């Protein structure tokens, strides 16, 4: 519930494959909110995307709501977010930039399929750290 | 008792097991594919691959990293053995289905 | 052809040298 | 800092209040705004040099 950063409605205009034939880079414009435009990189193989259709993105860390160092992952059987989600990345933000008076950009890299994330008011919510767990469903 | 056969690296090997690196004298792609695939097909196994590190030597380095359940070791005898099994499993196929023809 | 050969015989080859 | 309302420092501030931190009039809002943009640390300008 907390552990959610953002969470919008997005309508997508442009998916176009450039040199690539399962990554597509989906421009998407927000609903209810005319400011909020969002760039990401999908693999449209595991999660197809068209023009125009609806896309709920939500950025969330902690998803699940040793010192072995190497990642494991949860349990078959375990309660958590991405449940009730298609498509699932885990990336960093790493740049907050401004575009103009009250609106800035936040970058995320999910492993080099980058998501550029448009904004006014979201200060208190997005952070650069490494927890950042972005979802997508129809 | 072979003691030259299976190593383990002590230098690339954690504290309290669960990471190992296991040097395999006389041994190639052959029995290094099978049993990456066969050591990854165990739940515990987080990390399993092995390396030719030249190949004008008769060697073989699979390294195995398991969580904090079971030990590298433990990982490396269970997957022998389940290559035990599956080739028992096609022994018996294959000599099932020549006998029948 | 479609009769075993290894149950009967004993592989000697596949032995180590 | 200026482009957000709040008084950009620039140069010391040299007053009576001088001691006082000029960010408390700032509605928490726009001041972690400006940590978001940008945020250099000291550490990190020490680091640098």
């Amino acid at each position: 519930m907390s552990n959610t950063l953002f969470d919008d409605i997005f309508q997508v205009s442009e998916v176009d494959p450039g040199r690539y034939n399962k990554v597509c880079r989906i421009e998407a414009a927000s609903t209810t909110q005319d400011q909020c435009k969002l760039t990401l990189d999908i693999n449209v193989e595991l999660f197809p995307v068209a023009a125009q259709d609806s896309l709920t993105v939500t950025i969330a860390s902690s998803l699940n709501l040793s010192a072995t160092r190497s990642w494991r992952p949860p349990q078959a059987g375990d309660r958590s977010l991405a449940d009730d989600y298609d498509y699932v990345m885990y990336g960093t933000a790493y740049k907050f930039e401004e575009v103009s008076k009250d609106l800035i950009a936040v970058y995320y890299s999910f492993g080099g399929l980058l998501m550029r994330l448009e904004g006014n008011y979201r200060n208190l919510n997005n952070l650069k750290q490494e927890n950042a767990y972005l979802l997508i469903r129809r | 008792p072979d003691r030259e056969k299976i190593k383990l690296l002590t230098q690339a090997t954690s504290e309290d097991g669960t990471s190992a690196s296991f040097q395999i004298v006389e041994e190639d792609h052959t029995l290094g594919n099978a049993l990456r695939y066969v050591i990854m097909k165990n739940p515990d196994v987080e990390f399993c691959g092995y390396s030719i590190p030249h190949p004008s030597e008769n060697l073989l380095n699979i390294r195995i990293q398991t969580y904090g359940e079971t030990t590298a070791v433990d990982a490396l005898q269970k997957g022998l053995k389940d290559l035990m099994d599956l080739c028992d499993v096609v022994e018996s196929k294959f000599t099932e289905k020549i006998k029948s023809m | 052809v479609s009769r075993d050969t290894w149950n009967t015989k004993n592989m000697r080859s596949l032995e180590p040298p | 800092r200026k482009s957000r309302g709040m008084l950009g420092l620039l140069e010391p501030p040299a007053k009576e209040l001088q001691g006082i931190d000029p960010d408390e009039t700032v509605p928490d809002n726009v001041k972690t705004s400006v940590s978001q943009l940008y945020r250099i640390s000291e550490k990190s300008v020490r680091k640098f040099l």
